[PDB]
DNA sequence: GGGTTGGGGTTGGG
RNA sequence: CCCGCUUAAUUCAUUCAGAUCUGUAAUAGAACUGUCAUUCAACCCCAAAAAUCUAGUGCUGAUAUAACCUUCACCAAUUAGGUUCAAAUAAGUGGUAAUGCGGGACAAAAGACUAUCGACAUUUGAUACACUAUUUAUCAAUGGAUGUCUUAUUUU
């Protein structure tokens, strides 16, 4: 009953694989993981992917200790600039001598479509990793016990 | 030249606005961006939707939306998801049509209010449009463009983009305002003449007390130093001390005293009050008339006020000459009308700052910067002037007199001594108790209605031989958690009744409410009369006496309950309406915006949940248009509900438990509904329509049984009947009398005005006083029985015209105010009865002649008031009209442009778009010459205008005559080219032009139009 | 919005429709033939159907729906109702904007249906026509409810917490008593 | 030590609460979507003037003190405080809104924030305010949330107001999540 | 387009694995001053030092105070470095909550979501 | 009486005759000063022989109006007091401030020095500005305030910059300045001569 | 600790 | 017309409410006190018009059968007599104001002025200070300005 849920790369891959393997579900974009969800919360390190001849779509990468996913960043059409939250990442990456860092990213995912990335903030404290893991486990248990 | 057209398109109008650089329909934009091609095939309804939809943008963005070969267009998202993505893309911006009724929470959008425009956005046509566009372009198309979708023949509905109402949008000192409105309608009386006991004159009986009571004026920021405050405090101390030595009894006896027979009037009033039996009508009329002739003249009160001010205020507080100026302006203050007021600058601009001697400047600005010193001391002089009038003059007038206006005197102001008004109030209360008002006690009324509704007040307006009570429901009770007055409580039921009002027009009676309905009825009757062959006509006019007080509450509730025209449940919608004005389109200085062409109005409507034909649920509005010009509507997100049970409870309360107050005494109505409530007008019409359809069956089938034309209309309590048969008129009189006898009401003054004469003894009509007149007069309109043409009635003297005009002029916006005032004065009533279907060419010319003669007299006081200000001292006007003759140039400019606009509107009203342009030009020149001749003739005698301005006006009039003659001369050659074929109306216009010989002069036509 | 739905006074419409249904059923079956009365009493079949008049029209927000059992949940402010709908055609005729959930609808006509089950009479409410007018995604927390899919037990619940439900439950029990008196 | 509760518990307890009840909570959450559609500030006197007499030309006069006062602007903001579990609408008063503005822009002083906002709005600079308010989206904090069950215009309603705002530090939040998960696993 | 598993382990499980593609995290040690970078586990009350050979101590940013590495363990107290990130932490890193999280992730009930099978 | 009124009217006509009014012109100025050549009776009330013909002034005004009513030279209507004809019948110490910043306007410095409140004359040259008073005593009544005694410095504020002044110009220089004033007067006289001599 | 939208302007019919 | 000064005295009346006194058939007489008001006052329905008015004209060639001008209070409607793109002398009403006292020769085309003034006086500009219908200062340019006397007798 909650559209937002925190989960990692491995769960994203497992959910997509399960949805694709058995497509006998309702005719709606919503996924099915102990309910219907649209948004996701994940903390993982971010790195740009240099695609070819893809101006409107910018491909990113979110690798983690469990796996990896592919995300797409959209940009404005009336003019050719980047979103502020990713411009900050670009300038910080330039400043710190091209060192990749973990980010706290919120991403919207729908079936039969790519995974949009909406917003992230650079994290500098390693305590966020334990916080994210504990939050993931707690929310998974809450969802399972609320289904029953 | 530019002319008003009855037919226009939205695309043409939008191209005239400089802000929008790109205007086109959706189809041509789709082809321009290569989204679709002409070889592609589409549904006919989708094609129609693409053709009719109109879009616009502030810049050209065709290149940005060009089709890209990188990736095709396939849609997998729903329309809701795309719209949500667009709204999230909007972000913090707060004024967009798609944003109405919703809020954004991060990356989530919440729908919370009813928006009736969402049905268009979430329709199948927009789904197909999304399929054509694609998500990445649809999300930005909804933002960068203004989308108008056609829902009616001429109406459009904006569903996307910035709202249209957003286009319709270092400080300077502002002087205080004289509180002249306080003087009116004071009922309180005291034992000793003077001021109220709460005034600072009576509270004092040192400097401490006066400082405490006058804190608002002692600690003003306009005082430079503490020395000025001390001097002002000493002056106020002297003022207070002097006031207690004024013998008010002697002053009232000397200037404005009671009649010599006051004791006789008091004794008569006391005897009438004490007598148990009903008082005589003639004696009471004589007593009321004698009481009303004790009014005090303006000169008497001006002398009284001057005497009070001279011996109460020191001569050196304002200056030797400023005091005299103030005293002279006091008279002009006294004689102003009801809605007229003075300004502080009317005193300041005629005073000398340096006359005041006790003013002290902390810094020597008297010689270095004289202008700053003058400004600073003017700021104090204005405060002093406001203090004198508001504290002394206004309370004395409010305490010692009752100031009000009469019934047929318009806005003229009358003063009555307080004991006289106490006698009048006693007599009026005696008269009210016998018929419709009874004293009440709060024990009877239940606490629910006591704590739910606020109460009203009673006011008395003098009439010749009687009174006219008015009940006002403005108050709201601070206690019992009431924040609205009774009308605001009954606002929604008024919307429901207004919905009921439309069906009353034709279904269940003969009721009319506005001029358009009356004009349509007259046009239909005139067409039938012309078809019949113009036979003789007979008319009867009669009216109901006290219609509001003659209503039976039980019958009204029974009619309300058993009527099927009022539904159980209603929903309320709010929307904004943009409608074309009467301004022609300029043909392409650079700043042209929407307000130049459109008028913005806020509207509300009540609709039912049934599957009605009007289908308001799909659109959200219901507008009636008299032309083909476009209009735009945008919906709002504030819905409400109202049930028939709530209206029934409101009606039951107002009928049964109406309570009003008068001099701290409560009363209650015994019969009828109160006038002064927003729902009484429709209820009266409904109630009387029921009876009149009960007793007028013979009229329904008479149009076919014996073939006789007849028309019956009733506006409120006034009846008008025009027929072809005298027997029909007699039968109508008899039937209406029977209905009045059976239903307990009666006709005013037992008078009836007809066109014929009949023996009244046969029909038991002996008590009626039949008056025979050959020319019908109804609701201020004069109707001829031979040619059947209608024109309004105008007053004949300047004094009668002046009584209904209030003059308010501000220097900031002289031009706009004066031009709009002239426009309203010409277009007030002439715009509704200038129909070519009612009057002929000569009739229209005569109507214009008389109306313009009235309007010039109406506007004359504004021109005299303008000359009291010299514009050579204002840069804003002197830079444009020079310094030598600024006022004359300003007035000439205003008059010329107003007359031109009025002539254009008249030509738009008279002719159709199919008529040849030369005829329209000739008639416009004729109307302009008529109005300019009237203006020049009226103004040629005045002394203020005698010199420079009349020459310019005469030149304008001569130029109009020459242009009219030239157009008439060239029309013959233009028509002789045979390139044009003339229809019936054009031939009629040519016949009118040639018969009056407009080629040479006007002396043939003047006798026919000037006849009175 | 919540004030808009409260001003509707749906309970009055329900009371009027129930009174009309009871009166019409009493009037139409005055023959009182014992063999016919015994024949009409069998398990699991409807005995009467009274369509509401045109004046009993209201609007509510859809909170949930169930296609397997044709059970639809409606809420307005304080009270939430659990009713049925005739078939999927009712949902298809109403042009929903996005989804049936969180949508404001107008019920054009509904009807009371009488069923005899388990030696007692059950009265249901069935929706026949619906019209969608807007989307309202706003959760309303209804303290109290009444169920039309469980008989007397589904309606009498939460009667002590509201006077209107108490009155409607009393009327419902009176109707059931009259029905079982006349038929049995 | 304090007690921390999630948004869902606050929502469930607020609904069940009778009219006239108040209670306070502590939540770990992020502020989002400050709303600017309504008026952004109001005027009050220094002596707690209940009634402020409106005049023309920026003239004012308090009634609780009876002196010519310079008008004082108080800043009020409505936003949404959302945790992972749920979202609620809240009202932010002068002190907390000034603190947030100072945090997002250190140049503006605390009590000067309302004056800065008023000057930007009246002078015709709304883009700067929009950009300033947009940078506060998804900013984590520690909130003290109070709900009141009160009746306005004879209509029952629940209003959420924020009392305190503190900077976020992940450590005790991580400890609290760990202990809640341990309690859930134990039972 | 590639699935690589980098499970998290503690100091005592390091000997239990004896060569697997894993990830470990710890505070950077500076008192020993080896040529190769040395990181430390725990609150430093108990000595647990591991060294990585691929990555040099001096090349990384001076402001860096905390790091986590992803690579296969070469030997007891030696881990190869494949991917290294830098954390500039102004606050102490809590190791008890991290240990509890690792132990709960290794539990049978919650291991399904963390790792395959 | 009637004869007295007739004699008074004859005397008034003689005094208002066109021939007599030209040589004397004593009442001609009153006629010119009238609003619309309608003089009142107050002018004739100061007469000697006219008053002696009398043998409550409204009664005298009415008598004069009756006497002049039948006449045609004068005019009388509405029983007013005024009268009119039926024809036109027309026909030591001075100081200098120093160290003025270059480019300073004259208006600024003259405004700065005029704050004292007494009239003077100023001329601005490169820096130096001569100022002269009209009477001796204003110098000593002004030097008590223009001298800031708190700082005891001959300082005046001009354009937001501190300027210096000397309390006494050299005696030879004041003689030269007086000679300059005399030269300016002489040059005005010579210019006046030239203006006279262009014709 | 907040809170329909208060006006502005004033002619002509009833 | 402008300017200076002055312009008068005892109650015409006393609602509503409270509280005294005296008389006696409900009538009345005498005296006293408090006092706008739910802190507001402000009738309603229908209909007409609506520029951010430095923005707008075929700026006007016309019909001596016409257009203007003249009247001892002002102002506005009612009659005669003249003149020709602008000019001077008239005859009956309605309505509104009307204290006393003192003053009202520069009319002017000029002359003698070497009395007066870079501190005289305009004229157009500029620069400051002001602007809701300000009564100014300085600068630049420039030429006239102020005052007295002469073409003059209170039957004025
Ligand atoms: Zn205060």
């Amino acid at each position: 009953p909650q559209i937002t849920v925190p989960l990692n790369c491995f769960m994203i891959n497992q959910i997509v694989k399960a949805a694709k393997e058995n497509p006998q579900a309702h005719s709606g974009n919503h996924y099915e993981w102990y309910g219907a969800f649209e948004n996701a919360i994940i903390t993982a390190k971010f790195e740009f992917l240099q695609s070819i001849n893809d101006s409107p779509k910018i491909m990113g990468k979110l690798s983690d200790s469990t796996g990896c996913i592919e995300v797409v960043i959209q940009k404005s059409k009336m003019s050719d600039e980047l979103p502020e939250f990713v411009q900050a990442y670009e300038i910080e990456l330039q400043n710190n001598g091209n060192r990749h860092k973990y980010v706290r990213a919120m991403l919207k995912m729908r079936k039969n479509a790519q995974i949009q990335l909406l917003y992230f903030s650079i994290v500098n404290d390693a305590n966020e990793i334990s916080r994210h893991g504990l939050d993931l486990c707690l929310r998974y248990l809450q969802r399972k016990h609320g289904i029953e | 030249k530019q002319m008003l057209t009855r037919k226009e398109d939205l695309l043409t109008v939008l191209k005239q606005i400089s802000a929008l650089k790109y205007v086109s329909n959706l189809y041509e934009f789709l082809l321009a961006t290569e989204k679709i091609v002409q070889t592609s095939e589409l549904d006919t309804q989708f094609q129609e939707f693409l053709t009719t939809t109109i879009i616009a943008s502030e810049q050209n963005l065709v290149e940005n939306y060009k089709q890209k070969y990188n990736q095709p267009n396939f849609s997998q998202l729903t329309i809701k998801q795309v719209i949500d993505d667009s709204i999230i893309l909007l972000g913090n911006k707060q004024n967009y049509v798609q944003q109405i009724g919703t809020t954004t929470i991060g990356f989530y959008v919440e729908y919370e209010n009813i928006n009736l425009s969402r049905q268009t956005l979430y329709s199948s046509n927009f789904r197909n449009l999304l399929n054509i566009f694609g998500e990445e372009d649809f999300k930005y198309f909804l933002i960068d463009f203004l989308v108008f979708t056609k829902v009616e023949q001429n109406g459009y509905l904006q569903v996307a983009g910035v709202c249209l109402n957003q286009y319709f949008s270092e400080n300077q000192y502002i002087y205080p305002e004289i509180q002249r409105s306080q003087i009116f309608y004071c009922n309180h009386m005291g034992r000793e003449p003077g001021v109220f006991k709460s005034s600072f004159f009576n509270y004092s009986e040192p400097q401490t007390i006066i400082k405490k009571t006058l804190l608002k004026e002692y600690q003003s920021k306009n005082f430079s130093c503490q020395e000025e405050r001390d001097l002002f405090l000493e002056f106020t101390e002297k003022i207070v001390q002097n006031f207690h030595n004024i013998n008010f009894n002697y002053l009232l006896k000397k200037f404005c005293k009671l009649p010599e027979n006051y004791q006789s009037l008091k004794s008569q009033v006391k005897q009438i009050v004490q007598s148990e039996n009903k008082a005589n009508q003639q004696s009471c009329e004589n007593l009321f008339n004698s009481l009303y002739d004790t009014e005090i003249s303006y000169k008497q009160i001006t002398n009284f006020l001057r005497q009070i001010i001279q011996n109460c205020v020191p001569n050196q507080l304002l200056g030797k000459k400023n005091f005299k100026v103030f005293l002279e302006k006091l008279y002009e203050f006294v004689q102003m009308k009801r809605f007229e007021n003075q300004k502080v600058l009317d005193y300041i601009c005629f005073m000398d700052v340096f006359d005041v001697e006790w003013f002290v400047d902390l810094k020597n600005q008297k010689f270095t910067q004289k202008r700053k010193y003058i400004s600073d001391k003017r700021k104090i002089l204005g405060d002093l002037i406001v203090f004198i009038i508001n504290k002394i003059v206004i309370p004395v007038l409010r305490y010692n007199f009752y100031i009000t206006e009469k019934h047929k005197e318009g806005s003229q102001i009358f003063y009555y001594r307080k004991p006289i008004w106490k006698l009048v109030s006693k007599l009026t209360i005696v008269k009210l108790e016998e018929e419709n008002l009874e004293k009440v006690e709060e024990k009877l009324i239940p606490e629910d209605s006591f704590q739910k509704y606020p109460q009203g007040k009673l006011r008395i307006i003098p009439k010749k031989g009687s009174f006219r009570p008015i009940m006002t429901f403005l108050r709201k009770d601070k206690q019992k958690n009431i924040k609205l007055n009774l009308n605001q409580i009954l606002m929604d039921s008024q919307l429901v009744f207004r919905n009921l009002k439309d069906m009353l027009g034709q279904k269940i009676g003969y009721s009319v409410f506005d001029n358009k309905q009356i004009s349509e009825k007259f046009a239909q009757f005139i067409e039938k009369w012309k078809n019949k062959g113009r036979p003789q006509l007979y008319y009867v006019t009669l009216d109901i006496k006290k219609c509001y007080d003659s209503i039976d509450q039980m019958k009204l509730l029974n009619f309300f309950n058993q009527s099927d025209l009022i539904q159980d449940t209603y929903f309320i919608n709010k929307y904004l309406l943009f409608q074309r004005n009467k301004r022609p389109l300029l043909q392409i200085m650079d700043n042209i915006n929407f307000p130049y062409y459109f008028n913005l109005k806020e509207r509300q409507i009540a609709y039912s949940l049934y599957d009605d034909d009007d289908q308001i649920l799909q659109k959200g509005f219901k507008e009636i248009q008299s032309d083909d010009r476009p209009f735009i509507v945008i919906n709002q997100d504030k819905p409400r509900c109202i049930t028939k049970d709530i209206i029934h409870n409101h009606l039951k309360h107002i009928s049964q438990y109406n309570v009003i107050s008068f001099n701290k005494v409560k009363f209650r109505q015994k019969r009828g509904i109160p006038q002064g409530l927003n729902i009484s007008g429709v209820l009266c019409s409904f109630y009387f329509g029921k009876l009149e359809e009960e007793y007028t069956q013979f009229l329904k089938n008479a149009e076919q049984v014996n073939g006789s034309i007849n028309l019956l209309m009733r506006l409120t309590d006034d009846y008008l009947f025009i027929s072809d048969s005298q027997q029909n008129a007699l039968n109508l009189i008899v039937q209406l009398q029977n209905c009045a006898n059976n239903n307990g009401f009666m006709f005013n003054d037992q008078k009836i005005t007809t066109n014929f004469q009949f023996p009244q003894e046969d029909y038991n009509l002996e008590h009626f006083k039949i008056s025979v007149q050959n020319e019908c007069q109804w609701i201020g309109k004069s109707i001829d029985m031979n040619t059947l043409e209608i024109k309004s009635i105008q007053k004949q003297t300047q004094q009668e015209i002046n009584q209904t005009i209030n003059v308010a002029i501000s220097i900031k916006n002289l031009k706009s105010q004066l031009k709009n005032k002239l426009r309203s004065l010409f277009l007030n009533q002439l715009i509704d009865y200038f129909n070519p279907n009612i009057n002929s060419f000569e009739g229209l010319c005569r109507q214009l002649y008389h109306h313009s003669k009235a309007t010039v007299m109406k506007f004359y006081p504004f021109m005299t008031k303008l000359f009291q200000i010299d514009l050579k001292k204002s840069k804003q006007y002197s830079v444009q009209y020079g310094k030598e003759n600024t006022n004359e140039n300003f007035l000439k400019d205003i008059l010329y442009y107003t007359v031109e606009d009025v002539c254009k509107i008249l030509c738009y009203l008279q002719f159709e778009d199919e008529i040849n342009s030369n005829i329209k030009e000739i008639f416009k020149n004729l109307y302009s010459w008529i109005m300019w001749d009237i203006i020049v003739s009226y103004l040629k005698k005045k002394k203020q205008f005698k010199g420079y301005l009349n020459k310019l006006l005469q030149k304008i009039r001569k130029s109009r005559f020459f242009y009219l003659k030239e157009g008439c001369k060239s029309l013959q050659l233009i028509l002789s080219q045979q390139k044009y074929q003339l229809n019936k109306k054009e031939l009629e216009a040519i016949e009118f032009i040639d018969l009056n010989n407009l080629i040479q002069d006007i002396k043939t036509l003047i006798p026919k139009i000037s006849a009175k | 919005m919540k004030l808009l739905l409260q001003n509707q006074n749906i309970f009055q419409k329900l009371k009027n429709t129930l009174n009309g249904c009871i009166k019409k059923f009493y009037d139409t079956y005055q023959d009182l033939e014992q063999m016919q009365k015994f024949e009409m009493i069998v398990e699991d079949k409807l005995l009467f159907r009274y369509s509401c008049s045109q004046s009993e029209m209201f609007s509510a927000q859809i909170q949930a729906h169930y296609l397997e059992k044709r059970v639809l949940q409606l809420t307005d402010g304080n009270v939430k109702y659990i009713v049925n709908f005739r078939d999927k055609g009712v949902l298809d005729k109403a042009n929903f904007f996005d989804t049936p959930n969180n949508s404001l609808v107008i019920i054009r006509q509904w009807s009371y249906e009488i069923y005899y089950t388990k030696n007692t009479f059950q009265i249901n409410l069935v929706i026949d026509e619906m019209r969608c007018i807007d989307i309202i995604t706003t959760i309303f927390y209804c303290k109290l409810e009444l169920d039309f899919t469980q008989g007397i037990k589904g309606i009498s619940k939460s009667s002590s917490f509201s006077n209107q439900i108490y009155e409607y439950s009393a009327q419902y029990y009176k109707a059931i008593q009259l029905l079982k008196k006349l038929l049995i | 030590q304090r007690i921390y509760s999630s948004i869902e518990e606050i929502i469930q307890q607020a609904q069940a609460s009778e009219i006239g009840q108040k209670k306070e909570f502590y939540v770990y959450g992020n502020l989002v979507s400050i709303q600017m559609k309504n008026k952004l500030y109001y005027y009050r006197c220094t002596c707690q003037g209940k009634s402020v007499l409106k005049y023309h030309g920026d003239s004012f006069f308090c009634e609780s003190c009876q002196q010519f006062i310079n008008p004082q602007v108080h800043l009020m903001l409505r936003a949404f405080v959302q945790d992972s579990t749920g979202t609620i609408p809240v009202m932010i008063f002068d002190q907390q809104s000034s603190q947030l503005i100072n945090q997002i822009d250190p140049s503006i002083h605390v009590q000067e924030a309302g004056q800065y906002v008023k000057n930007c709005i009246e002078n015709g600079q709304e883009e700067i305010i929009r950009q300033l308010f947009s940078k506060l989206d998804f900013a984590r904090f520690i909130f003290e949330i109070q709900f009141e069950n009160k009746e306005f215009n004879n209509e029952q309603e629940i209003a959420y107001k924020v009392l305190k705002i503190e900077k976020e530090n992940i450590k005790e939040e991580s400890k609290y999540l760990l202990k809640k998960l341990e309690h859930l696993i134990n039972n | 387009q590639e699935q690589v598993m980098y499970p998290r382990i503690l100091f005592e499980q390091m000997a239990q694995f004896r060569g697997k593609k894993v990830t470990v995290v710890g505070n950077v040690c500076n008192e020993d001053q080896n040529d190769s970078l040395v990181i430390e586990f725990g609150p430093t009350g108990l000595n647990q030092h591991v060294v990585i050979d691929n990555y040099r101590r001096v090349d990384l940013n001076n402001t860096t105070k905390f790091v986590e590495i992803r690579g296969v363990v070469l030997n007891q107290n030696i881990v190869s470095c494949e991917e290294l990130t830098e954390f500039e932490q102004k606050d102490p890193f809590d190791f008890d909550t991290y240990s509890k999280l690792i132990h709960l992730s290794q539990s049978d009930k919650l291991s399904s979501l963390f790792t395959d099978q | 009486e009637l004869d007295i009124k007739e004699s008074l009217k004859l005397q008034m006509e003689y005094y208002f005759c066109d021939t007599n009014l030209t040589h004397d012109s004593y009442l001609r100025g009153i006629i010119s000063k009238s609003p619309k050549n309608c003089v009142d009776i107050k002018v004739f009330l100061k007469f000697n022989k006219i008053q002696q013909i009398l043998k409550s002034k409204k009664d005298l005004i009415h008598l004069i109006r009756d006497s002049l009513k039948e006449s045609k030279i004068l005019k009388v209507k509405m029983d007013s007091l005024k009268v009119k004809r039926r024809f036109p019948f027309n026909l030591n110490c001075l100081i200098k401030i120093i160290n003025i910043p270059q480019g300073t306007l004259k208006a600024e410095v003259v405004l700065a020095v005029r704050h004292l409140g007494y009239e003077f004359y100023c001329d601005y040259i490169d820096g130096q500005a001569m100022i002269r008073f009209q009477n001796s005593d204003e110098q000593r009544l002004a030097i008590q305030k223009l001298l800031n005694h708190n700082n005891n410095k001959l300082q005046i504020e001009i354009r937001g910059q501190i300027c210096d002044v000397i309390s006494t110009i050299p005696e030879d220089e004041e003689k030269n300045y007086w000679n300059y004033i005399k030269f300016k007067k002489n040059e005005f006289r010579k210019f006046f001569f030239m203006k006279k001599q262009q014709k």
